[PDB]
């Protein structure tokens, strides 16, 4: 129900990345989907990756495809990100956020369907490159 | 498993023929397959010589009159083959020759367009040298 | 004003009976594993807001559609394979004369017989190993079966395994299986919070008695369930929230002879032991044990007061199903005697051990007329289990004083499976409305 | 003709790091018709990664191959020291085939 | 697609009701769009969800009754009746699309409302 | 020509003979031969459906040849409207399309979506 | 292939409930003239009789449930009226189109 | 009338009660099971084989949908007054019995030229 990061220091560029992003009041393998979100200063969000906390399905950018591995690991409760060549104009606050599907009867005047809502965000880290 | 062996390193001199051998264990028939020929300079990039596919043989633009590709199937006592004649050689062309074979028996396999394919298994490469 | 108009696919949803499908992951078995479709590896839930159901597990349709597929998964391995008819004759039976402790005095028996080879008008005199629950005197001694006078001998099929595989009930089109998400549910109740899937989780058919074995654990607190608490008659189901680990084991060396009877035919039975004779046992943890039935005493004064004495005791008396502790690891059945964990009065790095024999005449699902020989498994037999739940009935004494007296129990094998589907509920969808708007037709 | 410029022409790296190599084509192969080669020195050439990005059997999942418009891009995570040879991406699309110029890999 | 928004200049006084627009690129007119609430040195939070009318979920944790939605065509207003000591951060979009294994999510350029 | 009888020609000459193959994708005891024209028969009618339910939510049912709004992206092919119709043929159209088929049928969801009444009901 | 053990009869009849819902629902749905709609408009009037309730209380208040509970008595008949006004729509565009 | 109820009638007195045969043309391994899976088996196919013919001319969802094909002489030739007062739908179907094989031929290429004539109308 809640959301720890833990972020490292200065990043070199050529290098690889590591995040973590920890849970807390809830399982790693209920039907919850996880996303990595990438804010630089000064401009606009950018959601970077998404994935299934019940399956295998993962989802990233097509501007950023071949770059991007979002891991998971059921042992303490983690999800991890990784971005290899890293471009040293990539200095940005990252942000872990939950998002899951919701269906509920109000008797519209339109039908719609099943869609995604945000419940929990996270505090973000700052990594500069 | 296909298995490819060549022939053996020979030099030349300029005005002579030259045939070189491709033999290959584990094909049954060649009309499921299709061989090409190929040749590496050294030094330089690869190039495209020939092919033989549906017991078609041809070449690009550039070998068109000169060389000429031969093969034969399955023989009771001895190992499908395949020659290549190289008629009145000039001294650029001492390069290590490859003999590749494709499998070209799915029509989805996504190995081949419409005769131009790509080089799955290949050979052992022959070294020919000419000199005076 | 006002017209009519229709709408296809609005969520509304009644109660309604249909078929489940097996569904598992991608030798034999005795249930039908490779018979059933491969499972989405991404399962779709739906979590359905703003929609109270009311749940009720002890009316619930899914138990009695899953016992009678468990039933009829295991009088088809029986069949194709050898049926020892004539096998039940007078036995001439000895006691053994070995390297034997005191314990196994009167338990393992040497007994001979005759039987009939390939040719009909021949015999042959053979001899075999048996235990004491399966012979019978008839008043060297004179011994035979137990099941020769009540039911038909059949071998076990000896190319099946009896491990369990975890299979999944799906839904087919036009139905859905809601299910509730409280923590802290005892199956009977309203529920604000429902998800509309198509499939249910891992379930694994294990039988067992007086102790739930593998299963699943629970979440938060030790759950107590009974469909009735004031009478006497119902079982209260209890749900652990931490496993406890148990490792049973059989010290004994058994090897396999094969007497060949009738034309075309075998008979496995048990050969001649190379070592000793050592019991079967199993041990559990001391330390865990206590701080669990602290945990049950502690969830269990909610319902009988604040004041009121806790006494565990054993089984009463009954039939060897009822009394022992039985279950089935490695390929051999056994019933263990669990008088020694149910001893304990609670007012307001050692390990137990618990000896066990092996049974090889199996009575299943407490029916008259079928019957099972189970082949004797060569090799040492070591298998560790979790035990997640109990089961415990209680007496009714006088209702004057402040004790109570707890008893374990079973026989019945729909409380095993309803530990598991006492939050899946079968509906069915109805896409079809009408509403009135102001629109109006070209 | 198709003429297949790759890119760089000789880089340098150890164990540990990843290795990116471009292909830039002359026309826009929409049907995503390329492949990838390596050679080591003295030995036969091998196949690693056909039509775009799909992989060969025997080949690890440390190589990994994606394709944008006119740019096909091969990547190499966890290098090891049995990986330092030539590169070179070709082409079947059209009539005849067209190979690149060689990527030489040196250890640092 | 891609959240053609206003830009971060947005006037309003004590007292105003400001009006929010989100826009579409006039080829779908039929989608939902978040409201992300970014606060100046604090993680942003989920307010709202509009769409085609009213709202069609729920507010935010901690959300009062002066914010309601509204939506016409291709336009989606965010409306603010008060104005408190509080109520200026950055206000961004976000739309949703394609299916479990081509899912894409694009923001927006985000405002900024000032206090006068 | 009959059934599968422009295989070998163009995609301009076999678009025209769709009547033939829009008709033949459709047509007691226990014993081993018994459960085999069942299974045929379900199997019949399972291949006839499935492609039926497609043609539903696009707009297209009933119609042979369909089309609708979807805008043709020039990632797709770099071909003109004269090397496709008379050149290739139907087996060699599909081999360039497998992977981007599945955002065209992505694509083509929606669109029958994003043409359904809104307040005009109020 | 098809083997019926203990899973061959779950399997097959799921498919037979899977094509009969599926069929039943197209057949309910074609002769109303909403061959392939959801949001499609009809001709007959609503009635004051079946619910007396304005149109601002149904659509932002109410739940499908509680409206399926509320007009159960009043459900074939719009039915019947619906399969009425289909024929009679069908027999006036034909008298339409037959000059 | 109900089920069969105008199967004395007319042509012209039927024709307005096709809805009621319209809506019923649809709705352990025992003796009694493998009759009904085999009566529900052949109630969809029979289903089926009317909708696809329906669906192949172009009358998906209508009964009284109107073609383009013109009316020989040489397959009937009585008015519009012996046909439609006089005659019965069990009589007339066996009055051209005939003639309906070239007829369900006919219906095929005239809407495959529909079909294939709308393609160069919104091509301007
Ligand atoms: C199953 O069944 C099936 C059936 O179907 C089968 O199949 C089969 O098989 C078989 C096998 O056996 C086969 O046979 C084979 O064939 C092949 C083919 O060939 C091809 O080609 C060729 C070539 O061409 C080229 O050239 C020409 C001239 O110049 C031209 O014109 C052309 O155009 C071309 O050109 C091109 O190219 C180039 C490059 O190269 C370029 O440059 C250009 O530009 C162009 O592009 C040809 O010629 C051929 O033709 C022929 O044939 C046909 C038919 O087919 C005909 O029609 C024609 O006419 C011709 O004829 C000819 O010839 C023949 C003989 O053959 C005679 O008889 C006559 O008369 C005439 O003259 C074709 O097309 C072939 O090749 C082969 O041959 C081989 O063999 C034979 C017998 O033995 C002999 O005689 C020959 O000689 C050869 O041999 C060779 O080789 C080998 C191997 O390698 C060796 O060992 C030997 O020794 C020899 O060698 C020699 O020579 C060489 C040269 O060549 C040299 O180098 C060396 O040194 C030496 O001296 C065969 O025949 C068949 O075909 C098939 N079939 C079908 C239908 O296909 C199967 O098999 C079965 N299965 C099982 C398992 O069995
Ligand atoms: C009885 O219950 C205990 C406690 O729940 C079970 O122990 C658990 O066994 C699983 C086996 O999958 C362990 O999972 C581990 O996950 C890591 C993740 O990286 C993986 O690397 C390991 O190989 C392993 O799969 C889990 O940690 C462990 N929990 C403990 C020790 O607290 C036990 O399996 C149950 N059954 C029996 C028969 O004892
Ligand atoms: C509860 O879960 C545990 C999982 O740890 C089960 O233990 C496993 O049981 C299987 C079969 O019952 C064992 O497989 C057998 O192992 C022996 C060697 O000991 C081998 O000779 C057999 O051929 C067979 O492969 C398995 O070893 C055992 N342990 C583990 C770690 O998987 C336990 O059986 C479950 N409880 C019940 C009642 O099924
Ligand atoms: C059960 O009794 C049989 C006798 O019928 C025992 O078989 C004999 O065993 C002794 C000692 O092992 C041998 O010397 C004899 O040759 C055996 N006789 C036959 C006919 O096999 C058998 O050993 C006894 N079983 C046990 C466990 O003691
Ligand atoms: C097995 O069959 C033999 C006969 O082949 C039985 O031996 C006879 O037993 C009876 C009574 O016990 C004696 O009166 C006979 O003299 C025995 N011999 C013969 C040749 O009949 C034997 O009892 C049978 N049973 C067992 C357990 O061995
Ligand atoms: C089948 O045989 C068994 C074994 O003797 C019988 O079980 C016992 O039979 C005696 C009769 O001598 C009873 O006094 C006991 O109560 C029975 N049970 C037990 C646990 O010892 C059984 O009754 C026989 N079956 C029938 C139908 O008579
Ligand atoms: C269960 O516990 C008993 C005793 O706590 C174990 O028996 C011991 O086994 C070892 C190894 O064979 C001997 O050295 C000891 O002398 C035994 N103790 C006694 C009191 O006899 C037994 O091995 C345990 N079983 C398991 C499966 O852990
Ligand atoms: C049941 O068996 C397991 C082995 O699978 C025992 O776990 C081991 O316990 C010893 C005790 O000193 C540890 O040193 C080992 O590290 C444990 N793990 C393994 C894999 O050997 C467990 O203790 C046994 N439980 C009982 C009650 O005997
Ligand atoms: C439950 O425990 C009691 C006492 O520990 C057992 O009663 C004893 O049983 C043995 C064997 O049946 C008798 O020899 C004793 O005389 C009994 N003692 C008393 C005081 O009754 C009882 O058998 C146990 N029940 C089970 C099912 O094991
Ligand atoms: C289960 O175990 C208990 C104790 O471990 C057994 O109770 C013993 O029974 C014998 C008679 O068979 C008495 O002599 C002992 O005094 C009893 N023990 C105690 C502590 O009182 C019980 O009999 C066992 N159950 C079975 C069915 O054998
Ligand atoms: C149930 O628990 C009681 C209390 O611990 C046990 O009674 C003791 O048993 C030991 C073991 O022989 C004796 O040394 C003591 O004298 C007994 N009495 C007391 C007051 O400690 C009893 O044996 C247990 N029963 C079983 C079946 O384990
Ligand atoms: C284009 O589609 C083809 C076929 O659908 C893809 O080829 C498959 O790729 C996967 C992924 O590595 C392999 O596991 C399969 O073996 C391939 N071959 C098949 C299914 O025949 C190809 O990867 C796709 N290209 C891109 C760029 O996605
Ligand atoms: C559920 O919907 C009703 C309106 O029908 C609303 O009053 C109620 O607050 C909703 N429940 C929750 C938890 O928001
Ligand atoms: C044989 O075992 C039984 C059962 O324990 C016993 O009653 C009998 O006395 C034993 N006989 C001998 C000779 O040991
Ligand atoms: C059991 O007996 C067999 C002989 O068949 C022997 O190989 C095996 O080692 C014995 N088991 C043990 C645990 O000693
Ligand atoms: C179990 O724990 C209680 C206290 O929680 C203690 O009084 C009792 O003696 C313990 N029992 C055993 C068998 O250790
Ligand atoms: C019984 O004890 C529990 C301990 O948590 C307490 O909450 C409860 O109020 C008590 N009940 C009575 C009737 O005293
Ligand atoms: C096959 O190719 C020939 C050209 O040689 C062409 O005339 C013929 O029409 C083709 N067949 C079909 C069925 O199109
Ligand atoms: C409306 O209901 C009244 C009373 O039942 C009835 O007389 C009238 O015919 C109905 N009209 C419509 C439009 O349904
Ligand atoms: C039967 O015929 C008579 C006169 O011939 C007519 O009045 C009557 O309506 C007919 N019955 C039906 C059901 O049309
Ligand atoms: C009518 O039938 C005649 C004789 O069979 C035939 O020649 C003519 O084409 C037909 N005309 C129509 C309109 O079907």
């Amino acid at each position: 129900v809640q959301l720890q990061q833990s972020g490292p220091g200065l990043v070199k560029p050529s290098e690889t990345l590591s995040l973590t992003c920890t849970v807390s009041g809830g399982s790693i393998s209920e039907s919850y989907y996880w996303k990595w979100i990438r804010q630089p200063p000064g401009k606009g969000l950018e959601w970077v990756g998404r994935i299934y906390g019940s399956g295998v399905s993962t989802s990233y950018n097509p501007s950023l495809e071949s770059r991007v591995t979002i891991s998971k690991d059921t042992s303490k409760n983690h999800f991890s990100l990784k971005l290899t060549s890293v471009t040293a104009a990539d200095t940005a606050v990252y942000y872990c956020a939950r998002s899951y599907v919701r269906a509920e009867t109000l008797m519209f005047a339109s039908l719609g369907g099943p869609y995604n809502r945000f419940d929990v965000w996270g505090a973000g880290v700052l990594v500069t490159v | 498993q296909i298995h490819l062996v060549q022939s053996g390193t020979e030099v030349k001199k300029p005005g002579s023929s030259v045939t070189v051998s491709c033999k290959a264990y584990g094909v049954n028939t060649f009309g499921l397959y299709a061989v090409n020929w190929v040749r590496q300079a050294p030094g330089q990039s690869l190039e495209y010589i020939g092919q033989i596919w549906r017991w078609k043989s041809s070449a690009s633009h550039h070998f068109r009159g000169r060389v000429l590709i031969s093969a034969v199937d399955l023989t009771g006592s001895s190992p499908p083959i395949s020659s290549l004649e190289i008629k009145n050689l000039t001294s650029d062309d001492t390069a290590v020759y490859f003999c590749t074979t494709t499998s070209t028996y799915d029509r989805w396999s996504g190995l081949h367009h419409d005769g131009v394919m790509a080089f799955s298994s290949w050979g052992q490469g022959t070294l020919i040298s000419v000199s005076a | 004003n006002l017209w009519v108009t229709v709408y296809y696919g609005v969520p509304v949803w009644k109660d309604a009976e249909t078929t489940l499908f097996c569904a598992s992951d991608a030798k034999h078995n005795v249930w039908a594993t490779h018979a059933c479709v491969p499972t989405d590896p991404n399962p779709q839930e739906i979590h359905l807001e703003n929609v109270t159901e009311e749940f009720n597990m002890w009316k619930n349709n899914m138990v009695e559609q899953m016992h009678t597929d468990i039933i009829s998964l295991w009088d088809q391995s029986l069949k194709p394979c050898v049926k020892l008819t004539p096998l039940c004759v007078t036995l001439q039976c000895t006691n053994v004369t070995n390297n034997i402790t005191d314990d196994m005095r009167g338990e393992l028996k040497n007994c001979s017989f005759n039987m009939t080879t390939e040719l009909r008008d021949k015999k042959q005199k053979v001899y075999s190993l048996f235990y004491r629950l399966d012979v019978v005197q008839i008043n060297n001694k004179e011994y035979r079966l137990i099941n020769c006078n009540t039911s038909a001998i059949t071998q076990a099929c000896p190319k099946v395994s009896f491990e369990p595989i975890p299979i999944h009930y799906c839904a087919p089109a036009g139905f859905a299986i809601l299910k509730c998400k409280d923590k802290k549910f005892n199956g009977t109740g309203p529920c604000p919070s429902v998800s509309t899937v198509q499939c249910t989780h891992g379930i694994k058919p294990v039988v067992s008695t007086q102790l739930l074995l593998n299963g699943s654990l629970a979440e938060e607190e030790v759950m107590i369930r009974s469909e009735n608490i004031t009478n006497n008659a119902k079982n209260i189901l209890v749900q652990f929230n931490t496993p406890v680990q148990i490792n049973c084991t059989r010290p004994n060396n058994n090897t396999r002879k094969s007497i060949r009877i009738g034309p075309g035919q075998a008979f496995y039975a048990t050969g001649d032991i190379i070592g000793d004779i050592r019991q079967a046992h199993c041990n559990v943890s001391k330390a865990t044990w206590n701080e669990t039935l602290g945990k049950v005493v502690k969830q269990l004064r909610k319902h009988f007061g604040n004041n009121t004495i806790i006494r565990f005791a054993n089984s009463s008396g009954g039939d060897l199903e009822v009394t022992t502790h039985s279950f089935n690891c490695g390929g051999e059945f056994f019933y263990c005697n669990t008088s020694g964990l149910f001893n304990s009065t609670w007012i307001s790095n050692d390990s137990i051990t618990l000896p066990c024999r092996i049974k090889q005449i199996i009575n299943m699902w407490q029916r008259i007329g079928q019957a099972m020989y189970a082949p004797p498994i060569q090799g040492v037999i070591r298998c560790v289990s979790n035990i997640t739940g109990l089961i415990l009935t209680r007496d009714g004494g006088s209702t004057n004083s402040t004790t109570e007296t707890f008893r374990p129990g079973g026989g019945d094998m729909r409380d095993n499976w309803r530990s598991e589907l006492y939050k899946y509920k079968v509906v069915k969808i109805e896409p079809l409305g009408v509403a009135p708007t102001r629109c109006k037709r070209r | 003709d198709i003429q297949m410029t790759q890119s760089p022409s000789t880089l340098s790296a150890s164990t540990g790091d990843t290795v990116r190599i471009s292909c830039r084509a002359s026309q826009s192969i929409t049907g995503n018709w390329v492949a990838w080669y390596q050679q080591r020195p003295g030995k036969a050439p091998r196949l690693l990664i056909y039509r775009g990005a799909a992989l060969l059997g025997g080949v690890p999942s440390r190589f990994r191959g994606s394709a944008a418009g006119t740019d096909f891009t091969l990547t190499i995570g966890n290098l090891q020291a049995e990986d330092f040879g030539t590169f070179y991406c070709q082409q079947y699309d059209t009539y005849p085939g067209t190979f690149g110029q060689g990527t030489k890999v040196e250890v640092k | 697609q891609s959240a053609l928004t206003q830009p971060s200049s947005a006037s309003a006084s004590l007292g105003a009701s400001v009006t929010l627009t989100c826009t579409l690129s006039s080829g779908y007119s039929n989608s939902a769009v978040d409201w992300h609430q970014q606060r100046p040195g604090k993680g942003p939070q989920f307010v709202m969800r509009v769409g085609t009318g009213g709202i069609v979920g729920s507010k935010g944790d901690g959300i009062p009754d002066r914010f309601s939605g509204s939506g016409s065509g291709l336009n989606r207003y965010l409306i603010i009746k008060n104005i408190q000591e509080e109520d200026e951060s950055d206000y961004h979009c976000g739309a949703d699309h394609g299916t479990g294994s081509a899912f894409v999510y694009v923001f927006g350029g985000g405002t900024k409302l000032t206090v006068l | 020509l009959g059934f599968l009888g422009a295989a070998g020609s163009t995609m301009g000459a076999a678009s025209m003979t769709l009547t033939v193959q829009a008709r033949n994708l459709l047509s007691l005891k226990l014993t081993v031969w018994g459960i085999k024209q069942l299974q045929a028969r379900v199997l019949a009618v399972e291949r006839y459906l499935r492609d039926q339910q497609l043609l539903g939510i696009w707009g297209c049912s009933g119609k042979l040849i369909c089309c609708t709004n979807v805008p043709w992206n020039s990632s797709w092919s770099n071909r003109n409207l004269s090397e496709i119709w008379d050149n290739m043929t139907w087996l060699q159209w599909d081999k360039e399309i497998s992977n981007y088929t599945q955002i065209i049928y992505g694509l083509l969801e929606e669109s029958q979506n994003q043409q359904e009444k809104n307040e005009q009901d109020l």
